[PDB]
Protein backbone atom coordinates (compact mmCIF):
# COMPACT_ATOMS: atom_id res chain seq x y z
CA UNK A 1 0.00 0.00 0.00
CA UNK A 2 3.24 2.27 0.61
CA UNK A 3 4.13 3.62 -3.01
CA UNK A 4 7.34 2.64 -3.70
CA UNK A 5 9.13 6.12 -4.91
CA UNK A 6 8.80 7.25 -8.68
CA UNK A 7 10.91 9.44 -10.86
CA UNK A 8 14.41 8.71 -9.45
CA UNK A 9 16.94 10.23 -11.50
CA UNK A 10 20.63 11.54 -10.90
CA UNK A 11 22.38 14.78 -10.11
CA UNK A 12 26.19 15.22 -11.24
CA UNK A 13 27.83 17.80 -10.98
CA UNK A 14 31.78 18.18 -10.67
CA UNK A 15 32.14 14.76 -9.67
CA UNK A 16 29.37 15.01 -7.08
CA UNK A 17 26.27 12.76 -6.97
CA UNK A 18 22.71 13.00 -6.30
CA UNK A 19 20.10 10.83 -6.21
CA UNK A 20 16.64 12.01 -6.76
CA UNK A 21 13.22 11.18 -6.52
CA UNK A 22 9.60 12.12 -6.43
CA UNK A 23 8.34 12.14 -2.59
CA UNK A 24 6.29 9.90 -1.29
CA UNK A 25 3.44 11.56 -0.06
CA UNK A 26 1.25 9.79 2.49
CA UNK A 27 -0.32 10.36 6.22
CA UNK A 28 1.65 8.62 8.64
CA UNK A 29 4.66 9.34 10.49
CA UNK A 30 7.36 11.52 8.82
CA UNK A 31 8.60 9.65 5.91
CA UNK A 32 12.35 8.32 5.77
CA UNK A 33 14.10 6.75 2.61
CA UNK A 34 16.68 3.76 2.12
CA UNK A 35 19.03 3.56 -0.38
CA UNK A 36 21.31 1.55 -2.00
CA UNK A 37 23.63 0.59 -4.91
CA UNK A 38 25.40 -2.10 -7.11
CA UNK A 39 28.19 -1.18 -9.09
CA UNK A 40 28.85 -3.30 -12.08
CA UNK A 41 31.13 -6.23 -10.38
CA UNK A 42 28.31 -6.64 -8.46
CA UNK A 43 25.72 -6.80 -11.02
CA UNK A 44 27.87 -9.41 -12.74
CA UNK A 45 29.66 -11.03 -10.35
CA UNK A 46 27.05 -11.23 -7.56
CA UNK A 47 23.85 -9.78 -8.92
CA UNK A 48 21.41 -10.59 -5.69
CA UNK A 49 23.56 -8.63 -3.57
CA UNK A 50 23.12 -4.73 -2.73
CA UNK A 51 25.71 -2.56 -0.76
CA UNK A 52 23.70 -0.25 1.20
CA UNK A 53 24.23 3.44 0.87
CA UNK A 54 26.90 5.34 3.23
CA UNK A 55 24.64 8.45 4.27
CA UNK A 56 21.30 7.13 3.02
CA UNK A 57 20.14 4.37 5.29
CA UNK A 58 16.73 5.94 6.54
CA UNK A 59 17.23 9.39 6.13
CA UNK A 60 14.41 12.16 5.78
CA UNK A 61 14.73 14.58 1.98
CA UNK A 62 13.91 12.56 -1.09
CA UNK A 63 17.44 12.46 -2.10
CA UNK A 64 20.90 11.18 -1.41
CA UNK A 65 24.67 12.10 -1.87
CA UNK A 66 25.90 8.67 -3.18
CA UNK A 67 29.27 10.58 -3.78
CA UNK A 68 31.08 8.32 -1.21
CA UNK A 69 29.50 5.70 -3.14
CA UNK A 70 30.32 5.89 -6.99
CA UNK A 71 34.44 5.30 -6.49
CA UNK A 72 35.17 3.58 -9.94
CA UNK A 73 33.81 4.43 -13.70
CA UNK A 74 31.77 1.61 -14.08
CA UNK A 75 27.49 1.76 -14.35
CA UNK A 76 26.38 1.07 -11.21
CA UNK A 77 22.69 0.33 -10.00
CA UNK A 78 20.66 2.20 -7.50
CA UNK A 79 17.62 1.63 -5.53
CA UNK A 80 15.31 3.24 -3.31
CA UNK A 81 12.54 2.53 -0.66
CA UNK A 82 10.33 4.37 1.11
CA UNK A 83 9.26 3.05 4.68
CA UNK A 84 6.77 5.02 7.35
CA UNK A 85 7.17 3.46 10.61
CA UNK A 86 5.94 -0.21 10.02
CA UNK A 87 5.07 -0.16 6.32
CA UNK A 88 8.23 -0.54 3.85
CA UNK A 89 7.76 0.25 0.36
CA UNK A 90 9.11 -1.95 -2.52
CA UNK A 91 12.74 -1.23 -3.86
CA UNK A 92 12.47 1.17 -6.69
CA UNK A 93 15.14 1.08 -9.45
CA UNK A 94 17.37 4.14 -11.81
CA UNK A 95 15.74 3.25 -15.10
CA UNK A 96 18.88 3.66 -16.28
CA UNK A 97 22.42 2.99 -14.29
CA UNK A 98 24.70 6.03 -13.78
CA UNK A 99 27.85 6.22 -14.81
CA UNK A 100 30.31 9.14 -13.23
CA UNK A 101 31.65 9.46 -16.82
CA UNK A 102 28.25 11.75 -17.22
CA UNK A 103 28.79 14.28 -14.41
CA UNK A 104 28.83 18.13 -15.36
CA UNK A 105 32.09 19.50 -15.75
CA UNK A 106 31.69 23.44 -14.76
CA UNK A 107 34.32 26.27 -15.91
CA UNK A 108 36.49 25.85 -12.75
CA UNK A 109 36.66 29.11 -10.22
CA UNK A 110 39.89 31.49 -9.98
CA UNK A 111 41.58 33.88 -8.01
CA UNK A 112 44.57 35.41 -9.62
CA UNK A 113 47.00 37.23 -7.04
CA UNK A 114 50.26 39.68 -6.88
CA UNK A 115 52.98 39.98 -4.31
CA UNK A 116 54.87 41.91 -6.30
CA UNK A 117 56.31 40.81 -9.52
CA UNK A 118 55.09 37.29 -8.86
CA UNK A 119 51.63 35.98 -10.09
CA UNK A 120 49.83 33.51 -8.15
CA UNK A 121 46.55 31.68 -8.39
CA UNK A 122 44.21 29.55 -6.45
CA UNK A 123 41.46 27.29 -7.96
CA UNK A 124 38.29 26.15 -6.60
CA UNK A 125 38.51 23.53 -4.61
CA UNK A 126 36.72 20.79 -5.99
CA UNK A 127 38.77 17.78 -4.85
CA UNK A 128 40.87 15.16 -5.34
CA UNK A 129 39.27 14.12 -8.31
CA UNK A 130 40.83 16.94 -9.83
CA UNK A 131 43.74 19.06 -11.69
CA UNK A 132 44.01 21.91 -13.39
CA UNK A 133 45.68 22.78 -16.40
CA UNK A 134 46.08 26.86 -16.18
CA UNK A 135 47.55 28.55 -18.73
CA UNK A 136 49.56 31.95 -18.64
CA UNK A 137 50.86 34.15 -20.93
CA UNK A 138 53.00 37.74 -20.86
CA UNK A 139 50.22 39.42 -23.36
CA UNK A 140 51.93 40.67 -26.50
CA UNK A 141 52.53 39.82 -29.63
CA UNK A 142 55.43 37.24 -29.56
CA UNK A 143 54.81 35.50 -26.66
CA UNK A 144 53.41 32.19 -25.84
CA UNK A 145 50.95 29.61 -23.56
CA UNK A 146 52.92 28.36 -20.74
CA UNK A 147 51.18 25.69 -19.47
CA UNK A 148 51.33 24.65 -15.51
CA UNK A 149 49.29 21.88 -13.75
CA UNK A 150 47.84 22.56 -10.48
CA UNK A 151 46.97 19.53 -8.29
CA UNK A 152 44.81 21.13 -5.91
CA UNK A 153 42.08 24.04 -4.85
CA UNK A 154 43.15 25.16 -1.24
CA UNK A 155 46.23 26.45 -2.14
CA UNK A 156 47.96 29.55 -3.50
CA UNK A 157 50.49 28.21 -6.10
CA UNK A 158 52.90 30.81 -7.78
CA UNK A 159 52.85 30.90 -11.52
CA UNK A 160 55.53 32.98 -12.40
CA UNK A 161 57.78 36.17 -11.92
CA UNK A 162 56.40 38.63 -14.10
CA UNK A 163 58.75 41.40 -15.77
CA UNK A 164 57.60 44.62 -16.03
CA UNK A 165 56.51 44.83 -19.78
CA UNK A 166 53.67 43.88 -20.48
CA UNK A 167 50.62 42.57 -18.36
CA UNK A 168 49.87 38.62 -17.58
CA UNK A 169 46.89 36.80 -18.54
CA UNK A 170 45.44 33.42 -17.27
CA UNK A 171 42.89 30.94 -17.93
CA UNK A 172 42.10 27.38 -15.89
CA UNK A 173 40.54 24.42 -16.54
CA UNK A 174 39.77 20.98 -14.82
CA UNK A 175 41.10 17.62 -15.71
CA UNK A 176 39.31 14.67 -14.13
CA UNK A 177 41.34 11.63 -14.65
CA UNK A 178 39.14 8.89 -14.11
CA UNK A 179 37.05 9.86 -16.76
CA UNK A 180 39.49 11.79 -19.05
CA UNK A 181 37.78 14.86 -19.73
CA UNK A 182 38.45 18.25 -19.02
CA UNK A 183 36.11 21.28 -18.46
CA UNK A 184 35.76 24.68 -20.66
CA UNK A 185 38.33 27.45 -19.35
CA UNK A 186 37.47 30.09 -17.46
CA UNK A 187 37.00 33.67 -18.90
CA UNK A 188 40.76 35.05 -19.23
CA UNK A 189 41.62 37.87 -16.55
CA UNK A 190 44.35 39.72 -16.75
CA UNK A 191 47.06 42.04 -14.32
CA UNK A 192 50.10 43.75 -14.71
CA UNK A 193 53.13 45.48 -12.28
CA UNK B 1 48.70 11.71 -12.59
CA UNK B 2 47.33 8.32 -14.38
CA UNK B 3 50.11 5.41 -14.09
CA UNK B 4 51.09 4.16 -17.93
CA UNK B 5 51.36 0.37 -17.69
CA UNK B 6 53.54 -0.85 -20.13
CA UNK B 7 52.36 -4.42 -20.89
CA UNK B 8 54.58 -5.43 -24.18
CA UNK B 9 52.48 -4.27 -26.70
CA UNK B 10 49.64 -3.88 -24.32
CA UNK B 11 49.70 -0.23 -23.08
CA UNK B 12 46.71 0.96 -20.43
CA UNK B 13 46.13 3.96 -18.39
CA UNK B 14 45.63 2.75 -14.69
CA UNK B 15 43.98 4.82 -11.79
CA UNK B 16 46.63 3.47 -9.52
CA UNK B 17 46.45 6.12 -6.80
CA UNK B 18 42.30 5.69 -6.45
CA UNK B 19 43.04 1.93 -5.53
CA UNK B 20 45.90 2.71 -2.88
CA UNK B 21 44.06 5.33 -1.47
CA UNK B 22 41.14 3.16 -0.88
CA UNK B 23 42.90 0.29 0.24
CA UNK B 24 45.40 2.34 2.76
CA UNK B 25 41.96 2.48 4.39
CA UNK B 26 41.52 -0.80 5.12
CA UNK B 27 44.87 -2.56 5.27
CA UNK B 28 45.57 -2.52 8.66
CA UNK B 29 42.33 -4.07 9.78
CA UNK B 30 42.44 -6.92 7.00
CA UNK B 31 46.34 -7.93 7.35
CA UNK B 32 45.49 -8.24 11.09
CA UNK B 33 42.61 -10.93 10.36
CA UNK B 34 45.74 -12.95 8.51
CA UNK B 35 47.22 -15.60 10.76
CA UNK B 36 49.44 -16.99 8.50
CA UNK B 37 52.41 -14.85 8.64
CA UNK B 38 55.00 -17.72 7.34
CA UNK B 39 52.79 -17.93 3.73
CA UNK B 40 53.39 -15.00 0.41
CA UNK B 41 51.16 -15.74 -2.35
CA UNK B 42 52.59 -12.91 -4.14
CA UNK B 43 56.56 -14.14 -3.72
CA UNK B 44 58.66 -11.99 -5.35
CA UNK B 45 60.43 -14.16 -7.56
CA UNK B 46 57.02 -13.57 -9.17
CA UNK B 47 57.18 -9.57 -9.81
CA UNK B 48 55.62 -8.15 -13.07
CA UNK B 49 58.80 -6.12 -13.97
CA UNK B 50 60.77 -9.46 -13.61
CA UNK B 51 58.44 -10.50 -16.68
CA UNK B 52 59.23 -10.05 -20.28
CA UNK B 53 56.70 -7.49 -21.50
CA UNK B 54 55.64 -9.90 -24.19
CA UNK B 55 54.50 -11.85 -21.17
CA UNK B 56 53.19 -9.21 -18.68
CA UNK B 57 49.85 -8.52 -19.74
CA UNK B 58 48.76 -12.10 -19.29
CA UNK B 59 50.28 -12.96 -15.95
CA UNK B 60 48.50 -9.49 -14.88
CA UNK B 61 44.64 -10.46 -16.62
CA UNK B 62 44.86 -13.80 -14.58
CA UNK B 63 45.88 -12.36 -11.59
CA UNK B 64 42.84 -10.06 -12.40
CA UNK B 65 40.71 -12.92 -12.82
CA UNK B 66 41.69 -14.14 -9.82
CA UNK B 67 40.70 -11.34 -7.03
CA UNK B 68 37.72 -11.12 -9.19
CA UNK B 69 36.94 -14.19 -9.36
CA UNK B 70 37.51 -15.24 -5.77
CA UNK B 71 38.65 -12.55 -3.31
CA UNK B 72 36.53 -9.27 -3.41
CA UNK B 73 33.04 -11.20 -3.27
CA UNK B 74 33.97 -13.41 -0.88
CA UNK B 75 35.97 -11.51 2.17
CA UNK B 76 33.57 -11.58 5.33
CA UNK B 77 33.49 -8.81 7.46
CA UNK B 78 30.34 -7.37 9.89
CA UNK B 79 31.63 -3.96 9.16
CA UNK B 80 29.75 -2.25 6.72
CA UNK B 81 32.62 0.64 5.51
CA UNK B 82 34.71 -2.00 5.10
CA UNK B 83 32.71 -3.75 2.48
CA UNK B 84 31.93 -0.44 0.66
CA UNK B 85 35.54 0.24 0.46
CA UNK B 86 35.56 -3.46 -1.07
CA UNK B 87 33.42 -2.50 -3.64
CA UNK B 88 35.63 0.23 -4.65
CA UNK B 89 38.22 -2.17 -4.91
CA UNK B 90 36.85 -4.31 -6.97
CA UNK B 91 34.99 -1.81 -9.16
CA UNK B 92 38.03 -0.19 -9.48
CA UNK B 93 39.93 -3.72 -10.39
CA UNK B 94 37.12 -4.25 -13.05
CA UNK B 95 37.97 -1.50 -15.46
CA UNK B 96 41.66 -2.64 -15.57
CA UNK B 97 40.00 -5.58 -16.67
CA UNK B 98 38.08 -4.21 -19.05
CA UNK B 99 41.06 -3.07 -20.62
CA UNK B 100 43.58 -6.24 -20.68
CA UNK B 101 40.50 -7.42 -22.18
CA UNK B 102 40.39 -5.21 -25.08
CA UNK B 103 44.42 -5.92 -25.15
CA UNK B 104 43.60 -9.95 -25.16
CA UNK B 105 40.93 -8.76 -28.13
CA UNK B 106 43.57 -6.92 -30.43
CA UNK B 107 45.87 -10.07 -29.96
CA UNK B 108 48.54 -8.47 -27.78
CA UNK B 109 48.35 -10.32 -24.55
CA UNK B 110 50.03 -13.06 -25.55
CA UNK B 111 50.33 -15.78 -22.90
CA UNK B 112 53.67 -17.41 -23.09
CA UNK B 113 54.73 -20.04 -20.70
CA UNK B 114 57.03 -17.45 -18.41
CA UNK B 115 53.51 -15.93 -18.21
CA UNK B 116 51.76 -19.25 -17.13
CA UNK B 117 54.39 -20.42 -15.05
CA UNK B 118 54.23 -17.82 -12.84
CA UNK B 119 50.63 -18.09 -12.68
CA UNK B 120 50.06 -21.07 -11.75
CA UNK B 121 52.55 -20.48 -9.08
CA UNK B 122 50.75 -17.80 -7.58
CA UNK B 123 47.47 -19.47 -7.84
CA UNK B 124 49.17 -22.43 -6.70
CA UNK B 125 50.74 -20.85 -3.08
CA UNK B 126 46.60 -19.10 -2.71
CA UNK B 127 45.70 -23.02 -3.44
CA UNK B 128 47.59 -24.27 -0.63
CA UNK B 129 45.40 -22.15 2.29
CA UNK B 130 42.08 -23.05 3.46
CA UNK B 131 39.45 -20.86 1.49
CA UNK B 132 38.32 -17.89 3.71
CA UNK B 133 42.60 -17.96 4.84
CA UNK B 134 42.98 -17.45 1.35
CA UNK B 135 40.97 -14.63 0.20
CA UNK B 136 42.11 -12.83 3.45
CA UNK B 137 45.39 -13.33 3.19
CA UNK B 138 45.13 -11.87 -0.38
CA UNK B 139 43.21 -9.05 -0.06
CA UNK B 140 45.73 -8.55 2.37
CA UNK B 141 48.00 -8.53 -0.41
CA UNK B 142 46.69 -5.94 -2.10
CA UNK B 143 49.50 -3.46 -1.40
CA UNK B 144 52.07 -6.08 -2.87
CA UNK B 145 49.78 -5.82 -6.18
CA UNK B 146 49.82 -2.71 -6.76
CA UNK B 147 53.11 -2.36 -5.99
CA UNK B 148 54.18 -4.94 -8.40
CA UNK B 149 51.84 -2.26 -11.26
CA UNK B 150 53.71 0.33 -9.78
CA UNK B 151 57.16 -0.90 -10.55
CA UNK B 152 56.67 -1.88 -14.48
CA UNK B 153 57.81 1.72 -15.31
CA UNK C 1 52.50 -8.02 28.32
CA UNK C 2 53.54 -4.65 26.29
CA UNK C 3 51.12 -2.76 24.29
CA UNK C 4 50.86 -0.51 21.31
CA UNK C 5 53.98 -1.90 19.29
CA UNK C 6 54.40 0.05 16.13
CA UNK C 7 57.38 1.00 13.86
CA UNK C 8 58.40 4.81 13.64
CA UNK C 9 60.14 4.61 10.16
CA UNK C 10 61.63 7.41 9.03
CA UNK C 11 64.21 7.47 6.15
CA UNK C 12 64.57 3.65 6.07
CA UNK C 13 65.92 3.89 9.53
CA UNK C 14 63.09 1.42 11.42
CA UNK C 15 62.56 1.52 15.19
CA UNK C 16 59.95 -0.74 17.08
CA UNK C 17 58.04 0.80 19.97
CA UNK C 18 56.25 -0.24 22.68
CA UNK C 19 54.63 1.07 25.81
CA UNK C 20 54.85 -0.53 29.51
CA UNK C 21 52.23 -3.08 30.03
CA UNK C 22 50.61 -2.99 33.48
CA UNK C 23 52.74 -3.89 36.12
CA UNK C 24 51.77 -1.39 39.24
CA UNK C 25 55.28 -0.77 40.09
CA UNK C 26 57.13 -4.11 38.71
CA UNK C 27 59.42 -1.14 38.40
CA UNK C 28 62.29 -3.96 36.94
CA UNK C 29 60.28 -5.19 33.54
CA UNK C 30 63.07 -5.57 30.62
CA UNK C 31 62.32 -6.40 27.13
CA UNK C 32 63.27 -8.69 24.58
CA UNK C 33 62.90 -8.71 20.61
CA UNK C 34 62.08 -10.96 18.00
CA UNK C 35 61.93 -10.13 14.15
CA UNK C 36 59.90 -12.12 11.34
CA UNK C 37 60.12 -12.12 8.17
CA UNK C 38 56.77 -12.31 6.77
CA UNK C 39 56.47 -15.22 4.04
CA UNK C 40 59.89 -17.09 5.61
CA UNK C 41 59.95 -19.82 8.21
CA UNK C 42 61.71 -18.37 11.50
CA UNK C 43 61.51 -15.98 14.34
CA UNK C 44 64.88 -14.46 14.56
CA UNK C 45 66.85 -13.04 17.89
CA UNK C 46 68.10 -9.32 18.02
CA UNK C 47 70.96 -9.57 20.48
CA UNK C 48 71.10 -5.93 20.77
CA UNK C 49 67.43 -6.03 22.20
CA UNK C 50 67.90 -9.07 24.59
CA UNK C 51 67.18 -7.56 27.75
CA UNK C 52 66.60 -3.93 27.20
CA UNK C 53 65.93 -0.97 29.43
CA UNK C 54 63.93 0.82 27.10
CA UNK C 55 60.50 0.78 25.32
CA UNK C 56 62.25 1.35 21.49
CA UNK C 57 64.83 -1.35 19.31
CA UNK C 58 66.56 -0.05 16.16
CA UNK C 59 65.54 -3.22 13.37
CA UNK C 60 67.25 -0.79 10.67
CA UNK C 61 69.31 -3.93 9.41
CA UNK C 62 67.04 -6.30 10.20
CA UNK C 63 64.49 -4.98 7.76
CA UNK C 64 66.65 -3.23 5.51
CA UNK C 65 65.56 -5.02 1.84
CA UNK C 66 62.83 -2.66 0.09
CA UNK C 67 60.76 -5.92 -1.31
CA UNK C 68 60.19 -7.83 2.16
CA UNK C 69 57.82 -7.35 5.03
CA UNK C 70 58.12 -7.61 8.51
CA UNK C 71 56.49 -8.21 12.02
CA UNK C 72 57.99 -7.89 15.33
CA UNK C 73 57.33 -9.44 18.45
CA UNK C 74 58.31 -7.83 22.06
CA UNK C 75 57.73 -9.47 25.83
CA UNK C 76 58.31 -8.32 29.11
CA UNK C 77 60.31 -10.41 31.52
CA UNK C 78 60.64 -10.77 35.50
CA UNK C 79 62.51 -13.44 36.69
CA UNK C 80 61.53 -16.22 34.39
CA UNK C 81 57.86 -15.25 35.01
CA UNK C 82 57.50 -13.76 31.55
CA UNK C 83 54.14 -11.83 29.93
CA UNK C 84 52.89 -13.93 26.37
CA UNK C 85 54.49 -12.29 23.56
CA UNK C 86 53.45 -8.81 22.17
CA UNK C 87 53.23 -8.64 18.67
CA UNK C 88 53.54 -6.14 15.90
CA UNK C 89 51.40 -5.99 12.34
CA UNK C 90 52.80 -6.43 8.87
CA UNK C 91 55.20 -3.84 8.08
CA UNK C 92 56.22 -2.13 4.73
CA UNK C 93 58.90 -0.03 4.96
CA UNK C 94 59.15 0.69 1.47
CA UNK C 95 55.63 1.55 1.45
CA UNK C 96 55.56 3.09 4.66
CA UNK C 97 58.93 5.21 5.59
CA UNK C 98 58.21 9.22 6.29
CA UNK C 99 60.27 10.39 3.62
CA UNK C 100 62.04 13.14 5.70
CA UNK C 101 62.64 17.21 4.64
CA UNK C 102 65.47 18.09 2.96
CA UNK C 103 68.08 20.23 4.70
CA UNK C 104 67.24 23.89 3.28
CA UNK C 105 70.49 26.49 2.58
CA UNK C 106 69.01 30.09 1.97
CA UNK C 107 71.60 33.04 0.74
CA UNK C 108 70.63 36.35 -0.20
CA UNK C 109 70.51 39.39 -2.91
CA UNK C 110 68.64 42.32 -2.86
CA UNK C 111 66.39 41.29 -5.15
CA UNK C 112 66.82 37.73 -5.20
CA UNK C 113 66.79 34.92 -2.59
CA UNK C 114 68.52 31.43 -3.36
CA UNK C 115 67.37 27.99 -2.14
CA UNK C 116 69.29 25.04 -2.15
CA UNK C 117 67.99 21.55 -0.99
CA UNK C 118 70.15 18.90 -0.64
CA UNK C 119 67.82 15.39 -0.42
CA UNK C 120 67.23 13.36 2.24
CA UNK C 121 69.78 11.00 3.27
CA UNK C 122 69.25 7.43 4.00
CA UNK C 123 69.68 5.91 6.82
CA UNK C 124 73.42 4.36 6.71
CA UNK C 125 74.78 1.37 7.43
CA UNK C 126 78.49 1.68 8.29
CA UNK C 127 78.98 5.23 9.83
CA UNK C 128 81.63 5.35 7.25
CA UNK C 129 79.64 4.19 4.66
CA UNK C 130 78.41 5.60 1.90
CA UNK C 131 76.21 8.43 2.06
CA UNK C 132 72.35 7.40 0.12
CA UNK C 133 70.09 10.13 -1.26
CA UNK C 134 66.72 8.58 -0.75
CA UNK C 135 66.17 10.22 -4.39
CA UNK C 136 67.88 7.41 -5.56
CA UNK C 137 65.50 4.73 -3.89
CA UNK C 138 62.32 7.25 -5.00
CA UNK C 139 63.31 8.64 -8.43
CA UNK C 140 59.79 10.26 -8.47
CA UNK C 141 60.72 12.29 -4.92
CA UNK C 142 59.85 15.59 -5.54
CA UNK C 143 59.74 18.49 -2.99
CA UNK C 144 57.13 21.30 -1.99
CA UNK C 145 58.76 24.76 -1.43
CA UNK C 146 56.52 27.38 0.57
CA UNK C 147 57.35 31.03 0.41
CA UNK C 148 55.97 32.93 2.92
CA UNK C 149 56.27 37.06 3.28
CA UNK C 150 56.60 38.10 6.62
CA UNK C 151 55.87 41.55 5.32
CA UNK C 152 52.52 40.92 3.79
CA UNK C 153 51.09 37.59 5.49
CA UNK C 154 51.19 36.58 1.97
CA UNK C 155 52.05 33.12 0.47
CA UNK C 156 52.59 30.44 -2.28
CA UNK C 157 53.45 27.44 -2.91
CA UNK C 158 55.35 25.54 -5.69
CA UNK C 159 56.60 22.05 -6.40
CA UNK C 160 60.46 21.22 -7.68
CA UNK C 161 62.65 18.76 -7.86
CA UNK C 162 65.41 20.55 -8.63
CA UNK C 163 68.01 20.78 -5.96
CA UNK C 164 68.09 24.54 -6.59
CA UNK C 165 65.71 27.15 -6.68
CA UNK C 166 66.48 31.07 -6.85
CA UNK C 167 63.29 33.30 -6.35
CA UNK C 168 63.69 36.51 -7.75
CA UNK C 169 62.65 39.81 -8.16
CA UNK C 170 61.55 40.47 -4.30
CA UNK C 171 60.95 43.19 -2.00
CA UNK C 172 64.13 44.79 -0.30
CA UNK C 173 64.60 44.71 3.23
CA UNK C 174 61.89 42.85 3.29
CA UNK C 175 62.20 39.28 5.59
CA UNK C 176 60.77 35.56 3.72
CA UNK C 177 60.42 32.50 5.47
CA UNK C 178 60.83 29.41 2.89
CA UNK C 179 59.37 25.54 4.13
CA UNK C 180 60.06 22.24 2.48
CA UNK C 181 58.39 19.15 2.67
CA UNK C 182 59.17 16.13 1.10
CA UNK C 183 57.06 13.93 -1.03
CA UNK C 184 57.08 10.63 -3.01
CA UNK C 185 53.90 10.18 -5.18
CA UNK C 186 52.23 7.19 -3.97
CA UNK C 187 50.78 5.31 -1.52
CA UNK C 188 49.60 8.10 1.04
CA UNK C 189 52.52 8.26 3.96
CA UNK C 190 52.91 10.09 7.61
CA UNK C 191 54.07 13.14 6.81
CA UNK C 192 57.05 14.61 8.59
CA UNK C 193 57.28 18.32 9.82
CA UNK C 194 59.16 20.54 6.78
CA UNK C 195 62.22 22.46 7.83
CA UNK C 196 61.43 26.10 8.30
CA UNK C 197 64.45 28.78 7.26
CA UNK C 198 64.52 32.18 6.91
CA UNK C 199 66.17 35.17 5.12
CA UNK C 200 65.94 39.01 4.75
CA UNK C 201 66.62 40.35 1.61
CA UNK C 202 69.01 43.22 1.29
CA UNK C 203 68.52 46.97 1.46
CA UNK C 204 67.37 48.78 -1.72
C1 LIG D 1 49.15 27.40 3.39
C2 LIG D 1 48.17 26.33 2.93
O1 LIG D 1 47.34 26.64 2.05
N1 LIG D 1 48.25 25.09 3.51
C3 LIG D 1 47.36 23.95 3.21
C4 LIG D 1 45.92 24.10 3.71
O2 LIG D 1 45.35 25.30 3.21
C5 LIG D 1 45.05 22.86 3.39
O3 LIG D 1 43.88 22.80 4.23
C6 LIG D 1 45.80 21.53 3.60
C7 LIG D 1 45.10 20.41 2.84
O4 LIG D 1 45.61 20.32 1.52
O5 LIG D 1 47.19 21.54 3.27
C8 LIG D 1 47.93 22.64 3.79
C1 LIG E 1 46.17 4.89 20.35
C2 LIG E 1 46.13 3.40 20.63
O1 LIG E 1 46.75 2.60 19.90
N1 LIG E 1 45.41 3.00 21.69
C3 LIG E 1 45.28 1.58 21.98
C4 LIG E 1 43.96 1.22 22.71
O2 LIG E 1 42.89 1.21 21.77
C5 LIG E 1 44.04 -0.16 23.40
O3 LIG E 1 43.16 -0.23 24.53
C6 LIG E 1 45.43 -0.60 23.86
C7 LIG E 1 45.44 -2.12 24.00
O4 LIG E 1 46.35 -2.51 25.03
O5 LIG E 1 46.49 -0.19 23.01
C8 LIG E 1 46.48 1.21 22.83
C1 LIG F 1 52.11 18.32 -2.53
C2 LIG F 1 51.78 18.68 -1.09
O1 LIG F 1 52.29 18.03 -0.15
N1 LIG F 1 50.91 19.71 -0.93
C3 LIG F 1 51.08 20.80 0.05
C4 LIG F 1 49.76 21.43 0.52
O2 LIG F 1 48.97 20.45 1.19
C5 LIG F 1 50.06 22.61 1.47
O3 LIG F 1 48.99 23.54 1.41
C6 LIG F 1 51.34 23.41 1.18
C7 LIG F 1 51.84 24.11 2.45
O4 LIG F 1 51.90 25.50 2.10
O5 LIG F 1 52.39 22.64 0.62
C8 LIG F 1 51.94 21.93 -0.52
Amino acid sequence: ILPAPQQLSVLSTNMKHLLMWSPVIAPGETVYYSVEYQGEYESLYTSHIWIPSSWCSLTEGPECDVTDDITATVPYNLRVRATLGSQTSAWSILKHPFNRQSTILTRPGMEITKDGFHLVIELEDLGPQFEFLVAYWRREPGAEEHVKMVRSGGIPVHLETMEPGAAYCVKAQTFVKAIGRYSAFSQTECVEV
Amino acid sequence: ALKTLNLGSCVIATNLQEIRNGFSEIRGSVQAKDGNIDIRILRRTESLQDTKPANRCCLLRHLLRLYLDRVFKNYQTPDHYTLRKISSLANSFLTIKKDLRLCHAHMTCHCGEEAMKKYSQILSHFEKLEPQAAVVKALGELDILLQWMEETE
Amino acid sequence: KPANITFLSINMKNVLQWTPPEGLQGVKVTYTVQYFIYGQKKWLNKSECRNINRTYCDLSAETSDYEHQYYARVRAIWGTKCSKWAESGRFYPFLETQIGPPEVALTTDEKSISVVLTAPEKWKRNPEDLPVSMQQIYSNLKYNVSVLNTKSNRTWSQCVTNHTLVLTWLEPNTLYCVHVESFVPGPPRRAQPSEKQCARTLKD
